[PDB]
Formats: C-alpha cells, sequence, structure tokens
RNA sequence: CCAUAGGUUAAUGAGGCGAACCGGGGGAACUGAAACAUCUAAGUACCCCGAGGAAAAGAAAUCAACCGAGAUUCCCCCAG
RNA sequence: UUUUGUAUAAUGGGUCAGCGACUUAUAUUCUGUAGCAAGGUUAACCGAAUAGGGGAGCCGAAGGGAAACCGAGUCUUAACU
RNA sequence: AGGACCGAACCGACUAAUGAAAAAUUAGCGGAUGACUUGUGGCUGGGGGUGAAAGGCCAAUCAAACCGGGAGAUAGCU
RNA sequence: GUAACGGGGCUAAACCAUGCACCGAAGCUGCGGCAGCGACGCUUAUGCGUUGUUGGGUAGGGGAGCGUUCUGUAAGCCUG
RNA sequence: GUUUAUUAAAAACACAGCACUGUGCAAACACGAAAGUGGACGUAUACGGUGUGACGCCUCCCGGUGCCGGAAGGUUAAUU
RNA sequence: AAUCCUUGUCGGGUAAGUUCCGACUGCACGAAUGGCGUAAUGAUGGCCAGGCUGUCUCCACCCGAGACUCAGUGAAAUUGAACUCGCUGUGAGAUGCAGUGUACCCGCGGCAAGACGGAAAGACCCCGUAACCUUACUAUAGCUUGACACUGAACAU
RNA sequence: CUUUAAUGUUUGAUGUUCUAACGUUGACCCGUAAUCCGGGUUGCGGACAGUGUCUGGUGGGUAGUUUGACUGGGCGGUCUCCUCCUAAAGAGUAACGGAGGAGCACGAAGGUUGGCUAAUCCUGGUCGGACAUCAGGAGGUUAGUGCAAUGGCAUAAGCCAGCUUGACUGCGAGCGUGACGGCGCGAGCAGGUGCGAAAGCAGGUCAUAGUGAUCCGGUGGUUCUGAAUGGAAGGGCCAUC
C-alpha cells in the first residue's frame, strides 16, 4: 500500500471534497479534476489537498 | 444477546442520534381530547387540569386524530394544518 | 426488580410504528475512501432489523 | 502441505430457466465470461450478469455464425 | 532567682457487659465480565471507636426557571 | 445411567423404613379466562379498614425524523416518476 | 589430650524377616565427652515462623496450619 | 474341545431347471372393545346418528386426569 | 557430624580452610507504618552476604548481562 | 569417566567377564556452579579373593507358635437379584446368548486360573477459556532522583 | 534590523562564613531509688541531615494474571480472501485431499470517438548473428489480457491514436446471495457533465482476489441540539481519517 490518499478540495469554494488515491512518486504534480459539486450542483474544479 | 462468543447484534451495529431534552416536555393532543376539558378554551394550564398532557409539559401539538363537534377556543398550541381546519369546521377559533 | 434495558442496545435500536426495530448499517464509519460510492449510499438509510435477529434484540431490549 | 484453500463458492449459473416469467429487473444468469449472450430484453451487467429488461418469458436460442447461446425475452 | 515540671492529699466522673438497629475510622476476596488487568462483587463481609432509645440529618451561600417552591427524615411515582 | 451402540466383563444400588431435587419474590412478554372498553387501572397513603376514598402515575387511542420540526403522514433529496 | 578407639545405659534407624502398633517387631546395625543427649520453663505464627536445606517441620494435617466467617464462592463438568 | 452345515445326520435331506402344495410375523383378513382427527347432517343440552381415517416412539411440544396434607363449605355429615 | 517424623542416610546439607564483596559505627544488614530491637555492650585481626569446601600441586576472553567509576554531549519528570 | 555410536579397541583377571582394574576418535571433561592428586574415615557405589556356609545342586528330618477338631466368646471388607458348569461360536475376551458336551443333593480341608475378584469417582494421557514456582503483561513495598514544605542570616562569583 | 557598551533595577544558580530552626544513638545537672522519657546547661553538627506531598528512575522483593484453536497431545503446519479439481452434467458440499494465487496496480492501464488484428515458421535482405529493424508468403489467435487460474473476448474485452473526467451527486422497479452482520447485479427517474454528425455510450477498469464490524477519538462542513436566558463547550447529521 505504497500508494498514498488525498482529497480533490472544490474551487467553488464549499467544503465539499472527493477523496482518493495516488502514487506519489511516479507523479509528483498535483492532480485536478473538473468533478460534481453537489451543494453548487455544478461541475466545478477540484484541486488536489492533503488528507490529513 | 450472547451468540457464542461472536460479536453480538448490538454490539455489531453502530450507534446513533442523541436524546433530545425538548422532545420530553412537549406533547400531541387528539381533537378528542379538546371536548374532556372546561369551559371551551384549551391552553395547556387547561389541559393539565384536564389530566390531557401531564405537568412538566411546555408545549402541545393539537393533532388531527378523533374528531372535535363542539366549538373550541384553543389558545397559545399548535395546531396541524388538518386540526385546525377541523375546529374551524367545528365553529372554534384558534390563537397564538 | 424491574428488568434492567440493555442500555447498548437502546442506543443502537429504535422500535417502530409495527413493533419492528430500526437501526443504522454497518461499514458506513470509516475506510471509505475505497467503498464504491454506491455502496456507501445504500449504506446511508436507517434499515429494519431482521426476523432472525428480531428475538434477541426484543431480549435486549424489555421496555423498547 | 502446501495445499489447504480454496475459495468461496459464487453461486453462478441459470437462475432462471425457458419459458420462466420473470419481472423486469430479474438475474437470468449469473456468469463469468459470457458464456452465454444478452438478447433482446435482456440487459448484461459489469460482471457479465445477464438480466432481463422487460417484464416476459425467458427464451433460450443459438443464433449467428460463432453459434452462440443468447438469452432473450419472448414478450408477454 | 521567680516560676513550671514533678509530688501528696481531697472531691466528682469514668472503666465492664449486652441481640439487632445507628454514626464514624479502616476495609477484602471469591464471583460477574462466559479468559483478564479498568470495571464488577461492594463500601458488602469483616475488624475498630462511639452513642441512643432510637441514631443520623435538619432550618437553604437549597432547588427552580423569569412561574414559583420554601429545613431534615421516611413511603409511592418520576424511571430502568 | 451414559451412549452410534450395553446381558454386558461400563456407572450406581446389600435390603427395608423414613427424608431427599424446577421454588419464591419482583419486573417483563405471550396464551387462556373474567371485568370494563377508546378507554382501562390506581400506588403510597387515609380509612379498624378485604369496603369506600386516593387517578400521583402507568398503558392505550399516531406516526415519521438523529434532531429541530411536521403530523395521517413524515423522513430522504434541490426535487422525487 | 581427643567433634580419639572398643563397648552397656542413653540417642539414633543401615539390612532382615514378620497390625499387638494410623510406622511397631525380633535379629543383627551407627553414635556413645560431644557440632552429644535429656527434664522443667520460656520465645519465634501462617506468605508468617523455623530449617547443618529434604519444600523438611509448625498438634497423626503442609508448594502455604487449624477454627469460624464472606458462603448456598464458582462448576460450559459428573 | 469336534469347532469353516446351528446340531443329528444326508448321496439327497446337495446343486441346476420347471411346477403344484403347505408352514411361516405383532403384515393383511375375521369377530369384539377403547381412544384421537376430520367430513357432512342432526336440531341442541353443546354433543349425537354416523362415516372415513388414524393410534411404535427418546429428546421435546400439546392435551386430560389420580392421589396426598392443609383452608373454606363444616357448630354440617360419619364415628366407642 | 546433619537430612526427607511415616518407602530416599547418600555422592545430598554442614564443616575447618580458601576467595570475592559489602560495611567507619546512629556500621552494613535484618525484624518492625513507627518507637525501638537484634548486629554488639562488638568496632575492619570485627560484622554481613555470596560462592568454594581439609591437605597437596595448581587455578585465555570485559563483545553479551550485571556491578564499579566517569560525566563532555544527546535524551529526559514534577515544576515553570 | 557418577562416551550417543558402544559389549569402542588393546591388555589383566575368569573354562567362559555388556560389570571391574590398566591403557589408548572428549556425540557432549576442564580448572573455586573449581581441575588433578590424596593418607585417614564411610550401616557409601562397583569388582575380585580366602574362610565360611541349606544361598544353591535338592531338599530331609526334628523342636516349638498358628493352621485342623471340641467347648466359650465372636469380628471385617463385599453384596442388583441368582435355580452361580465345559467347550466352539455370537455379541469386539460369556456361569447367564446359540449350538453342543458334561453334570445326583449338601458339607469339610486345601490351591488361587476366572468371576475383566476386593480396595481408592486413574496418580499416566487428554480436556476445563486450581495452586505454588523469568529480559511475559500490569502493578507495587523497598532503594533512589529532583521540586515545594518544615528552612533562616550575611558575603561574593 | 545586524552588533555591542553605558547608567537604573530586576531573578537564576554557585560556593564561603554564620547561628537561631532542625539533628545529636557527646558530656554533665534535675525530675529519680531510674542506661526509658522529658526538662536544663553545654559541646559538636547545621540550614545540611531527616520527615511530608508531588515527581522520574530502579524494583519477581511481593502480588494479580495471561500464555489461542484445528490436530486420525506435543513438535511441525494451518487460520481471511480469489481460481481450478475432488463435487456424483441446477446451487451447495468434507478431509492435516490434489494444484496455484491475493493483502494491489492505473488521473490512464478510466470515459468516449475513429482506426487496427496475433504467435510461430519459411524465403529474400547492409553491419546483423538461433534471436533486433525491412520486404514476399504460410498460418488463423496456437497470440494478447497490469498480475494466479477458470470462464470469456474479433461487434473484440486484444493494439494504436484524438478529445476528455460518468473513477459524477441524489435515488432506484426488480432480482441474486447469505443464519444474521452483510455482499452483489440493476433498467429507469432528477440534476449536472464528457465523447460523438447522430443513434447512442459513460455512476471506473474483461469478470471473479487487493480486505477489517463495533467502540473510542481526529479533521472539514452542517445553526439540527445547546441543562435559567444569549452564546459557547460537548452531542447529533453529512463527508473523511
Amino acid at each position: 500500500g505504497i500508494r498514498e490518499k488525498i482529497k480533490l478540495v472544490s474551487s467553488a469554494g464549499t467544503g465539499h471534497f472527493y477523496t482518493t488515491t495516488k502514487n506519489k512518486r511516479t507523479k509528483p504534480e498535483k492532480l485536478e479534476l473538473k468533478k460534481f459539486d453537489p451543494v453548487v450542483r455544478q461541475h466545478v474544479i477540484y484541486k488536489e489537498a492533503k488528507i490529513k | 444477546g450472547f451468540e457464542g462468543g461472536q460479536m453480538p447484534l448490538y454490539r455489531r451495529l453502530p450507534k446513533f442520534g442523541f436524546t433530545s431534552r425538548k422532545a420530553a416536555i412537549t406533547a400531541e393532543i387528539r381533537l378528542s381530547d379538546l371536548a374532556k376539558v372546561e369551559g371551551g378554551v384549551v391552553d395547556l394550564n387547561t389541559l393539565k387540569a384536564a389530566n390531557i398532557i401531564g405537568i412538566q409539559i411546555e408545549f402541545a401539538k393539537v393533532i388531527l386524530a378523533g374528531e372535535v363537534t363542539t366549538p373550541v377556543t384553543v389558545r397559545g398550541l399548535r395546531v396541524t394544518k388538518g386540526a385546525r381546519a377541523a375546529i374551524e369546521a367545528a365553529g372554534g377559533k384558534i390563537e397564538e | 426488580p424491574k428488568i434492567k434495558t440493555v442500555r447498548g442496545a437502546a442506543k443502537r435500536f429504535k422500535k417502530t410504528g409495527k413493533g419492528g426495530f430500526k437501526h443504522k448499517h454497518a461499514n458506513l464509519r470509516h475506510i471509505l475512501t475505497k467503498k464504491a460510492t454506491k455502496r456507501k449510499r445504500h449504506l446511508r438509510p436507517k434499515a429494519m432489523v431482521s426476523k432472525g435477529d428480531l428475538g434477541l434484540v426484543i431480549a435486549c431490549l424489555p421496555y423498547a | 502441505t502446501r495445499n489447504g484453500r480454496d475459495s468461496e463458492a459464487k453461486r453462478l449459473g441459470v437462475k432462471r430457466f425457458g419459458g420462466e416469467s420473470v419481472l423486469a429487473g430479474s438475474i437470468i444468469v449469473r456468469q463469468r465470461g459470457t458464456k452465454f449472450h444478452a438478447g433482446a430484453n435482456v440487459g448484461c451487467g459489469r460482471d457479465h450478469t445477464l438480466f432481463a429488461k422487460a417484464d416476459g418469458k425467458v427464451k433460450f436460442e443459438v443464433k449467428g455464425p460463432k453459434n452462440r447461446k443468447f438469452i432473450s425475452i419472448e414478450a408477454e
């Protein structure tokens, strides 16, 4: 289980976040995907942040 | 709830919710129970007197349950829509 | 003496209109990111207690 | 020994057979590959699980050049 | 050195016994938890001191909830 | 008696007489039965008193929701075919 | 002179065969002026004593005495 | 201790084939009796004509009773 | 010499002797919630503990675990 | 050797010696949990010899005490009930079942093959979620560290 | 701000001395006929020592316990999940039966649109060879599948490329499978997305392993709750560790 977990946070400014896994050795760059925010009820860009 | 040594059904399942202290001082009053009082006016106090709700009861709704025939003046009580309608039909008054 | 309730049982179960018992599902507490969302969603709502273990629950909770 | 292991049995196989009336949604076959293929009014799930998409009678049939088994639903 | 300690008399009271109950000072373990250590058993058993016909407590630096109650003790509820 | 299984060479009994083991209390559920019935029932206590009073309370006639809350609906969800 | 020697009492208990005896008998056996033996009284108390040490002995009881209590401990065993 | 037909014994009283007799069980039938459970129909004292059928039983479940001591009924009734 | 009173008397225990080690006296140590007592009315040629066991000839490793000494740095409690 | 292989091999002792004594690949001696010697001592272990013998070849007889008989007294363990034989089978080792054989009823003295004889709810063995006896876990008396308290005054660095 | 000197005052510690706490199991005196005890005088020691409370260490000295099960007892091996066989042509089915794997990987190795078709061998061809790359053919999946085995796969599920985030949020008729806890498949509906001209497809991956209940907490959001009231703390609900 080398592949650590992270949370994609909503750029909408809501609390909402998705959580997921990524391999931090092979992929140093941050994960940015366009995911559905269900509070805004729109598809927003979600940027990787630390799970904590 | 001993199942051999298997983790019993209660211990398996997660706990939930919390108790409301405000729920213990609320009450529900049938339409049928509005006739049980005296004077044709329904306060909390009146209800208590008539032994319908109980002494530690700060709040009380009137629910559409049973039926009301005599006209009644419900005062300082919550009433549901249906209940209210019933009261109106009966010839009653409602006030906050 | 009065029967004592199993307090844990009380915490975990609530009696319903037809004498059933609702309860929160297991598996939706931690170790979530790996669980598929659909499964999680399914888990969320309260669930009735099954016919098999009903009796045990009843025993636990005499005052309901 | 090195040999005690085995897996839990998966209860695959044909659930409803030829002519059985089914409700839409009902699973006709659990299977590993597409041993049976999806025919008319039958869907194939992500685990190749064939299931009725409509209420009717299950209808197994061989079809096509490869001579493949195809489960359909006859209308009802 | 004065004093005090000490010493000899005198008067008054105490001492010891006793079933349970009562207040205080100490205080287990078996057992249960299907093991076990937190926990339980239980402030129980037991030991010790003291008292009384009863004891203890008792006259709000108490509750309550914006209404009010009005020292302590005991019983039924509240409530498993 | 215990056992898959006992004439068993498996257990127990020398015989007789006497005694010797599913109780009781309080809670809770289900069955029967009697009472009254959208009602039913009182507890302590008072009452020399199994009466009568005492309805403090308890159970029921409404549920849904974690809860606020709503209420024959309600929770879910932005909203439910 | 001597934890010297042979040997009765006295103290013991190596071999033997055999209820009068809950450890004895008879026949032999060891020590016998000593780290000896014995009378009377005293002291040490239970996780405590005492032990030239065997887990020995502590009232015919000892890897934790006896008596009473917790106590109808608990017993998925008979 | 014969001791590898249960024994006697058997040249069939052995084996094969075909046949017809008989024996043979707590099976089936016959006659008599009791009880359970269903059907219908009586017309009732809530069971009766009947009419099918059932009735081995450990753990265990359900149903119905006998007897013992004591209280009432009983200052009754039986009893030198 | 001692020992398993009551299946083991021995090669076991003890022993004089040897060595290590502690202890400066209100000694170490031991029994005591403590007071105190033993050690000892003794004082290092003494007392305690440990091992070895008359007499004779004798009797590499300090890495590990202990003990003794060191305290420069690292780490480190209550407290603040 | 208070050494598996092992009755090692060689020598001595014996007609013959897995033991004993003397010597020569330490499974796995070894120096104060002492090594190697050692006069004396030992109800100490092992081995050999002389003497002695009923220990034995191989038992015989005799003397007493019991055993046996008579009179008196008078136990005990055990015990489902017994009209309580052999064999071969069966049923997992038969007085009791099958087939068969044998056997008139009842004592007394003897013997111990069986009654899985009597005795003690196996001591071995296993099981079950007691007791005593390390660098297991958790505590803790004791010993030890510092901080505050009982605890004060000066002077310097 | 980097860095110090001056005057004024303030804690921390470090020894030297003191004498008055405290010690004295030094001496003498008295209570006293008294090696106890106390008081007195005095010497020595002296703010140490020693006691209490807190605190770290050490602590089988002592105590309370634990020390798994399966097992043709211990030792060895095993314990969850996936594939095959045993398994008797539905499902299921045991053994310390026979054989192998898993405790992940991947922001592309997922979505979608468009395109493509393998191993091996033969013949020819610079270095170049049994085995690189390139031609012509045979072959027909004998290959490939991120990793075991099975069942699948050409409409490819195999191989390339373009654009992308459906590896969406709320739900879910109806089924399957479990004693239950649970696990699985799912058309369709709402919102909002991507690929496509469009029909359509997309709620992860060819499928079947890659996993852990509850409790206790942690983080973010959420006025649901908030013990006189307003807040807050704590609790709940959603997401997550």
